[PDB]
């Protein structure tokens, strides 16, 4: 699947999308705690 | 994993493997080697390292269960990971002037001729400075790593790519990346007496094997 | 004098690699060696690389490892998904 | 001053081994698993 990227509205959507899901995935790593310790940040992405 | 596995010394076996992953004939060799002879004139206790090497490389809750001399091994283990792994290396060049960074190691590589080869966190860059504030890169990086097994030489692990973006004055945009996702299923029945809907499930060994594992490179 | 009990590793060579069920059932002096085995397999891998260039810039990608090849010379050859 | 290089790595880990049924027992299902932790954190910088 090919995906031209005009401007910085195209690379908003597609690095926002791709950014924003992998941190989501980051926190549902940190609401799904580590199993002993629950004050132990986990490795998560900056806010924007 | 899961697994059952009936033995009777004079009515024969059921065994299973690749999910059950550990035989009822090579641990009840292991086993009915493993019970002291005796002597003429001492009796030594030291038939061993056979066990201590099928069972080196096992993890599973492995119970015997006797019933009508029917050695029931029955076999069960399951084990979730989870890693977590950012990394983020930075520079500092000028325009149009390339620049590295490098926090791996050197490793002998043998070629015959044995030679020095870098690994580790690789950023190699090149920007350039377009109007309007928009950078252009041209970006070569590796993330490399030593592993294990050591067949004739040591193998490594890369994750190197080789592009050329265009991004704006401070905003992120995705390099590469992998999704990768995996699956898996290994059942092993009795014919007949498999699909009984009550005491079948302990005639099969019901393997498993769920993956998934994401990657991403940013900038 | 001692009687040994370790005539073996026969059986622990020819029932290794073994997965069916083999029952023994005498009947008139008749061992009758009954083998059965049925065993299913799924497997399931969704992979998506990705990547980003310019218009008319080449570019690779690689998740793999380096395996020392023997040519005679050892030489490093890369797989994995590129 | 000014910043050169530098690089913030971050880890984690985990390596819960269960028993399949009788391993989530809320009181005593404890006592069944081998839960692994491995938590890590490194920075580095370079200046002038």
């Amino acid at each position: 699947r090919p995906t031209i990227l005009r401007d910085g509205m195209a690379a908003d959507g597609v690095s926002q999308r791709k950014y924003n899901y992998m941190r989501a995935e980051q926190i549902y790593r940190d609401e799904q705690g580590l199993s002993l310790m629950p004050h132990t940040a986990q490795p998560i992405l900056p806010a924007q | 994993n899961f697994g059952v596995q009936w033995g009777s010394k004079d009515a024969g076996l059921m065994q299973f493997a690749n999910g059950t992953q550990i035989p009822i004939g090579t641990l009840g060799a292991a086993i009915s080697a493993a019970k002291p002879q005796k002597g003429s004139n001492p009796d030594t206790n030291g038939d061993l390292s056979t066990l201590a090497q099928l069972l080196s490389g096992f993890s599973g809750t492995a119970v015997g269960v006797v019933k009508g001399d029917w050695m029931a091994l029955v076999q069960a283990v399951k084990n979730d990971s989870s890693s977590n792994v950012l990394s983020t290396p930075s520079i500092t060049t000028l325009d149009n002037q390339e620049a590295f960074f490098m926090v791996g190691q050197d490793v002998p590589v043998l070629t015959g001729t044995v030679e020095r080869k870098k690994v580790g966190i690789m950023l190699k860059v090149t920007p350039q400075i377009n109007e309007g504030n928009a950078v252009q890169m041209v970006i070569e990086q590796e993330v490399s790593k030593v592993e294990g097994q050591t067949s004739l030489d040591v193998v490594f692990g890369e994750r190197k790519l080789k592009t050329t973006v265009l991004a704006n004055d401070g905003e992120l945009i995705v390099l590469g990346g992998l999704m990768d996702d995996q699956a898996g299923e290994s059942v092993a029945k009795v014919p007949l007496l498999g699909d009984i809907p009550l005491i079948g499930n302990l005639f099969k060994s019901t393997a498993d094997k769920k993956e998934k594992r994401n990657l991403m490179v940013f900038i």
